[PDB]
């Protein structure tokens, strides 16, 4: 029951050169945000998606990768303790989205995920990053929209 | 049976403006009870995906108020509906994306579908639906 | 009302027509057409899908010919709209992935039934080709289906379905082809060799269309088949431990260690051992499609009894350019003047990282195979060449073995490119003996050899010119206006090793 | 000793031994050499090379090598004695059968994997006819292999008779005359209808039996005159074959509908012309389908029988027969899409010429098509079209007679004085399938498009732009229906072929008008595909002008995608820094920023990337721009030899990246 404190340095703990500290900070603040809903976490929350969103253009292809691998599920879970934040999580959610787009196509692949777009979910191995990432951020908001809707 | 020559224009008409005058007509006439709009269930779903921009609009117009007068039949729309969102022509995929809340809400069954592949076309598709979706996620609750 | 209320059980009423009953189906089919018929919709597109969604033996199909010839005489275009509603439903949630299969492999036979015959598909008009012709943006996405049923069936079904009036939409034509070379990859990695006909079908259907559609599908297919994925298939390729033993068994000092460098025994140390057999099947089925798809057509019983079709110029010439650009995109030097042998001294990174690459994937010989066959096609894939002859120079430079048999690779490799070069229309036959006796020479013997081979390909460079057309066939002959200093080196190498070389003197 | 003792057949005979004793370069360089010998000219005995090419192949199989690319190219059409002799050599092998325990398995491999091909049943009959297989491919194993032999090229057989389940002699009269029905409208012989119909009038009174379906619809204006006959069986057997035929033509069943057309005229012949004229012109216009669309579209030239018979029809106008609306339009379109503009407005000028608005539109497009070669400044045709066509899409009362709002021209219908309607010319050129009246009707349509429409100056320009500019009463044209007509008029053409740059970029620059930046550069890109094989080669200057690369660029900025933006400022004459540097400046980019600096070739704008990525402490990103610049292919030091062909390379690995991201 003393974790709450530690939301006293998420900050702190997410201007850090290591990206190693950033994502276990956005997922202990993510589950601060699931376990607790007080409007300090509504503002450290909001905090660390601008954050997440003003890294987006400033990472590599490799630092993008496992930047925002683990980060989804963090973003889900705000969603589902933060209504208010909607919004901003799909508009981020979309430049990412259009940033895979147009990693994808950079250089040929083996699934073509690109034709994909008129697929559905199914209920419920070794491939291309970037087409595993396109593949985390559709499962992500699969999931936000389940989440949402039921 | 009165609704002989409105389907026999609707079903002949091949012309842009013979259509959008049946349309004009069918929307001026279902001001009030418009249980009539679901006579033209199958007219409107073929006309939902036109190249016309204003018969488009109208028939999304006259499909949204036969959803909220008898939403029964909002399961009906499922097809033609996904059919806007899969065209290669960004034309009516505009539309229906823009429509995307209110048939959303209307539907409360396949809302999931619809927002999965509304999301899909925004990310492939070069455009930017977070307010439609946000919107939609908002009424939903 | 007796037709407006069974208006709302077409559904199960096709399925009881399904049934095929004794005489209750007889009945039930002219109450649907009869239906049909009446309403003002027809109901045509609705009632035709659930006919052909759940249709398995061919008295369906007959069926549902039958409904279409007793209404077309009432009612008029049912195919364009059916095919609508279908696809539509596909793309929706309904129409699960067994219904779609059935209904695509359904249509593909329909189509099948009406390609062939003179009496069948003439004596009622339909056009179920023209139809599903209007539909190939909606049945391109079909060919990378998650399940493989509806896969193979669209497959399948897009093999024989015809094209437009027009030939084809650039948007369309490219998914066509990257639906059509990823359902071939995926073909292979699941089914493998004997379960590829049907895409190899349709890429060479639609490859022979355009140009452009060609060399698309040339480059789509060479660069799949080197990607990183998808190449082992022709070629080939925390702190209570620590706490448990830790304290130096002391309990009362530092460690003994001072830290760790890296990381340490990597854990993966992987070696490429899938297979042997069944490999070079699938090179030879790639290599089998590349022919279909290349050779012009085509099926004229050209000769008397032994026709052999000629393989196209500019197909050759773009399996070329993707080939070198696939392997080296770089231009520094990438001219067809060959350069003088001193200048291979300061590339030799360019020509080490192509023996790479060229040792990681065997198929890309293969390839070379293919561009061989054209005479003017290996003008234009020098740069590998080059690359490859001095890496194998830089190798014999630098071989201190007394025997060639100890290097196996690179002594393959030496006499794979030499009768790569030779059989391109480049060389005389006194290279293809050269690369023969090259099993039992010296390094520094063989050194020499491919030097006199460079300064030979230097004098007489391989250009797209020197190569004119014959009036006979499409072949180019070239007509070699031969080298003295290099035929004497030949000689002398071979008179310093009569001992061993004394048979090969005679065979030139 | 053989091979140059000009003996082929020894050589053959000795290489197909296969003693597995034999150097295989030696056997690589005899058959390379046979097949130049036999590629140079005056072949000698090619079989034999085939032969050596065989032997050669079940060598490589036998050993475990690949198997050559001359197999493929001799073998993609095989026939009878190939496959023979394939057979022969695959079982005259040493040790057969008896100790060898590894060939085996390579043998069935090899001849499991070569009937992959072989589309006729034929070859694999032959391949399983020689002891029912070659070392019976582990029997009891060959049925899944004929299975999906059979299923790779199916045939099925189904019916086309319709389900007549009644019952003959039903011993009543309601029933039967049901069913007798029933077969007539499920009757498509003239001669089946006419038994059957003689059968009802001869067993029945004297009452109708046309009205027995309300599916055939025929047109009123045959209508008045198809009821004023006094015999009732001869009316009746004459409207069923006008309706039938008319739905045959409909539903494109030309094959029974000329059929019906011949019965009806044939029973025409003894009544009055009027009906037999009728049918004369029901039968020009299916002969007029028919060549338009049985024959085929890529139609070579009529064999102006039909062409001379319009012609006559045309021409004569003599009797009082009701002319059809559709059969003009019909007619026209033939005429004018099988370039006939030998014949000009200079013949028959006055005889009912200017009444039927149809013929004038098409001799004035067809005049004003043939001035393109006629280098003379005269223009007058171009001029007539654009007044007439700025005229027919105008509202005729400038005061608004019929309300307050501007329904005029696109719910009324009416104020649209002229020659037509603004839907009939839709239902004209849509009849139309010739490049050059399609380009010309859409370069007239997108000029009277771009004046003074809005107040943004994006003029969409065109190839052929010689109309004037003075456009008088510029308020009485209606802006809105000549865009909604422009662009119907765009979607048609490009459903006639996409394989035409010049419409593709049309459609780009119609859609960029209306704040459509995705598609624009979809239709760009689809352009660019059309002119270049899909990016293989350098796109042509009038294809990609500068105003196209600008628009692009255009279209990139607005669409949150910075680095594009700064990729395509180098495909111009003279490179853009400024937008450049203005777009790489912004910090929302959508376009993976980091994945496309190999793209760029140009040393300025790798300098302004590190500059920009060390100022806002981006070093990951900095440092790959250094590397980018520390490349050997660009040094701005190069002799131009270099820098081109890396320029081009990028350029088409570009512009692929981006075909293959939109569409």
């Amino acid at each position: 029951p003393s974790m709450h404190i530690c939301l006293d340095f998420i900050p702190e703990l997410i201007a850090q050169p290591e990206l190693e500290k950033q994502i276990f900070a956005i997922q202990l603040l993510s589950h601060l945000c699931i376990q607790y809903a007080l409007p300090k976490s509504l503002s450290v929350a909001r905090l660390a998606v601008n954050v997440m969103g003003t890294l987006l253009t400033v990472l590599t292809q490799a630092k993008r990768y496992a930047f925002f691998m683990p980060t989804l599920p963090s973003l889900v879970s705000f969603c589902r303790a933060f209504p208010p934040l909607y919004e901003d999580i799909m508009s981020l959610l979309i430049q990412i989205g259009q940033v895979c787009a147009s990693d994808v196509a950079t250089q040929t692949r083996d699934i073509d995920p690109i034709i994909t777009r008129l697929q559905q979910i199914k209920e419920k191995g070794s491939m291309d990053p970037d087409v595993q990432l396109c593949h985390c951020i559709e499962r992500t908001v699969i999931e936000i929209i389940n989440m949402s809707v039921s | 049976a009165e609704m002989a020559p409105y389907m026999k224009r609707l079903s002949r008409g091949q012309t842009v403006e013979d259509l959008l005058e049946v349309l004009s007509d069918i929307d001026e006439m279902s001001r009030r009870r418009p249980e009539i709009l679901s006579f033209f269930s199958t007219n409107l779903q073929r006309l939902m995906s036109s190249a016309e921009e204003c018969c488009r609009n109208l028939a999304f117009s006259l499909a949204l108020r036969s959803m909220q007068n008898s939403p029964s039949i909002a399961a009906a729309f499922l097809p033609t509906f996904m059919y806007c969102l899969g065209s290669q022509d960004f034309e009516v995929v505009q539309t229906a994306l823009r429509n995307l809340p209110e048939y959303a809400l209307l539907c409360q069954e396949h809302a999931a579908v619809l927002l999965h592949r509304a999301f899909l076309v925004g990310m492939y598709g070069q455009m930017d639906p977070s307010a439609q979706i946000s919107e939609a996620l908002r009424i939903l609750h | 009302p007796f037709l407006d209320a069974l208006k709302n059980h077409v559904g199960e009423l096709c399925g009881e027509t399904l049934r095929l009953e004794r005489k209750r189906f007889l009945w039930q089919h002219q109450l649907l057409g009869l239906l049909s018929v009446y309403t003002r919709p027809s109901c045509g597109p609705e009632a035709l899908g659930h006919l052909l969604s759940r249709a398995r033996s061919p008295e369906e199909l007959s069926l549902a010919t039958q409904l279409y010839a007793g209404l077309v005489v009432s009612l008029s275009g049912l195919l364009p709209l059916a095919f609508r509603s279908c696809l539509a439903r596909v793309h929706a949630g309904t129409l699960q992935p067994p219904f779609t299969a059935r209904f695509l492999r359904n249509l593909a036979l329909l189509v099948g039934w009406e390609q062939q015959g003179g009496e069948g598909p003439a004596a009622l008009g339909a056009h179920f080709g023209e139809s599903a012709s209007a539909h190939l943006s909606d049945l391109a996405p079909l060919l990378l289906h998650p399940e493989e049923e509806v896969a193979e069936a669209a497959a399948s079904l897009l093999a024989i379905c015809p094209f437009p009036s027009e030939a084809l939409s650039p948007s369309q034509l490219l998914g066509l082809v990257r639906a059509g070379v990823h359902r071939f990859f995926a073909s292979l990695r699941l089914h493998g060799p004997p379960g590829v006909a049907s895409a190899c079908q349709l890429l060479t259907r639609l490859s022979q269309t355009s140009p452009a559609g060609l060399k698309a599908v040339l480059q789509l297919l060479v660069e799949g088949a080197l990607h990183r994925g998808n190449t082992e298939l022709f070629g080939g390729q925390t702190n209570r431990r620590h706490t448990a033993a830790v304290p130096g068994p002391g309990g009362i000092w530092s460690v003994f260690h001072a830290g760790v460098i890296g990381r340490g025994l990597k854990p993966p140390k992987f070696v490429q051992s899938r297979n042997q057999q069944e490999v070079i099947y699938n090179t030879q089925s790639l290599l089998s499609l590349l022919v279909h798809c290349c050779s012009a057509p085509g099926g004229t019983e050209c000769g008397e009894c032994w026709g052999a079709p000629i393989l196209s110029p500019e197909a050759a010439k773009a399996v070329a350019v993707t080939l070198v650009e696939s392997v080296c995109p770089d231009a520094a030097g990438a001219e067809l003047a060959w350069p003088p042998e001193e200048h291979a001294r300061a590339t030799v990174e360019r020509d080490l990282r192509i023996g790479r690459r060229f040792r990681e994937q065997p198929l890309l010989f293969e390839l070379l195979k293919l561009v061989a066959a054209a005479p003017p096609a290996l003008c234009y894939c020098s740069v590998l060449l080059r690359g490859l002859l001095a890496a194998l120079l830089g190798h014999w430079e630098a071989s201190r073995h007394p025997d060639t048999t100890h290097s196996p690779w690179h002594l393959e490799a030496s006499c794979t490119l030499v009768a790569v070069m030779a059989e391109g229309s480049l060389l005389p036959p006194a290279l293809g003996n050269m690369h023969e006796v090259f099993s039992q020479l010296a390094p520094f013997e063989v050194r020499l050899l491919l030097l006199s081979v460079w300064g030979f390909l230097r004098e007489h460079g391989p250009l797209p010119q020197k190569f004119i057309f014959q009036s006979e066939r499409g072949r180019f002959i070239r007509d070699f206006s031969e080298g003295g200093p290099h035929l004497a080196v030949l000689h002398s190498v071979l008179h310093r090793n009569i001992d061993r070389l004394g048979l090969f003197s005679g065979r030139f | 000793l053989r091979s140059g003792n000009y003996q082929e057949v020894i050589q053959i005979f000795i290489e197909d031994n296969l003693t597995l004793s034999l150097p295989v370069q030696f056997r690589q360089s005899v058959l390379r050499e046979l097949f130049k010998k036999a590629q140079q000219g005056n072949e000698a005995l090619d079989e034999i090379c085939f032969k050596v090419c065989a032997c050669n192949t079940v060598r490589d199989i036998l050993e475990g090598r690949t198997i050559s690319v001359q197999f493929n190219q001799l073998f993609l059409r095989p026939n009878k004695e190939k496959i023979d002799f394939l057979l022969e050599v695959c079982s005259r092998s040493v040790n057969l059968e008896k100790a060898s325990e590894s060939l085996k398995g390579n043998m069935a491999a090899f001849l499991k994997n070569v009937c992959l091909g072989l589309e006729d049943l034929q070859y694999v009959f032959m391949i399983s006819s020689h002891e029912l297989f070659i070392t019976l491919l582990k029997d009891e194993e060959r049925k899944l292999l004929v299975d999906q032999m059979r299923k790779r090229s199916p045939r099925v057989n189904l019916c086309i008779k319709p389900v007549t389940s009644f019952y003959d002699i039903p011993a009543s009269a309601s029933v039967n005359i049901g069913q007798l029905e029933h077969q007539l409208i499920l009757s498509v012989d003239p001669w089946r209808i006419r038994q059957i119909l003689i059968e009802l009038h001869g067993m029945t009174s004297e009452r109708q039996f046309w009205t027995v379906s309300n599916k055939w619809e025929v047109p009123s204006v045959y209508s008045g005159v198809i009821l004023g006959i006094k015999d009732n069986l001869t009316r009746d057997l004459v409207y069923i074959l006008m309706a039938k035929g008319l739905h045959c033509s409909t539903v494109k069943d030309f094959s029974h509908a000329k059929q019906l057309f011949a019965a009806c005229l044939e029973l025409v012949t003894e009544f009055s012309p009027k009906l037999r004229q009728v049918m004369l012109n029901e039968m020009l216009l299916l002969d007029i389908h028919t060549h338009e669309a049985g024959t085929g579209q890529a139609g070579e030239r009529p064999p102006s029988d039909l062409i001379s018979r319009v012609r006559g029809y045309l021409e004569m106008r003599l009797p009082d027969i009701p002319l059809r609306q559709v059969i003009a339009e019909e007619c026209v379109a033939f005429m004018l899409n099988w370039r006939e503009n030998e014949y000009l407005t200079l013949q028959v000028p006055a005889f009912l010429l200017q009444s039927n608005p149809y013929v004038k539109l098409g001799q004035l497009l067809a005049a004003t098509c043939k001035e393109l070669p006629g280098p003379k400044e005269s223009r007058r045709t171009a001029k007539d079209l654009w007044e007439v066509v700025v005229q027919i899409c105008s509202v005729s009362s400038q005061h608004k007679r019929g309300n307050d709002g501007r329904v005029s021209l696109i719910k009324q219908r009416e104020s649209t004085l002229g020659i037509m309607y603004r839907s009939e010319l839709l239902s004209f050129i849509k009849k139309l399938r010739e490049p050059l009246v399609l380009t010309i009707i859409l370069s007239l349509f997108v000029k009277l498009h771009n004046v003074r429409e809005d107040i943004v100056n994006d003029i969409t320009a065109e190839h052929i732009s010689i109309w004037p500019s003075s456009i008088p009463n510029l308020q009485s044209v209606d802006f809105e229906a000549v865009a909604i007509t422009v662009k119907e008029l765009v979607r048609y053409t490009l459903s006639i072929n996409p394989n035409n740059h010049s419409w593709l970029i049309i459609q780009a620059d119609i859609y960029f008008a209306t704040n459509q930046y995705s598609a624009a550069l979809h239709y760009y890109l689809q352009a660019g595909a059309v002119c270049s094989d899909f990016f293989n080669k350098a796109v042509p200057p009038d294809v990609y002008t500068d105003q196209v690369i600008k628009r692009m660029i255009k279209c990139c900025s607005l669409l949150n995608c910075h680095t594009q933006v700064a990729i395509l400022c180098q495909f111009l004459r003279e490179i853009d820094y400024k937008t450049a540097f203005k777009s790489l400046q912004e910090q929302n980019s959508h376009d993976a920023m980091d994945s496309y600096y190999d793209y760029i070739w140009d040393v300025t704008i790798l300098e302004y990337l590190t500059y920009l990525h060390h100022k806002r402490g981006e070093t990951d990103k900095r440092q790959i721009a250094i590397k980018a610049i520390g490349q050997t292919e660009l040094n701005a030091s190069n002799p131009e030899e270099v820098l081109q062909l890396a320029a081009q390379r990028r350029k088409k690995k570009f512009l692929q990246a981006m075909a293959k991201l939109y569409f």
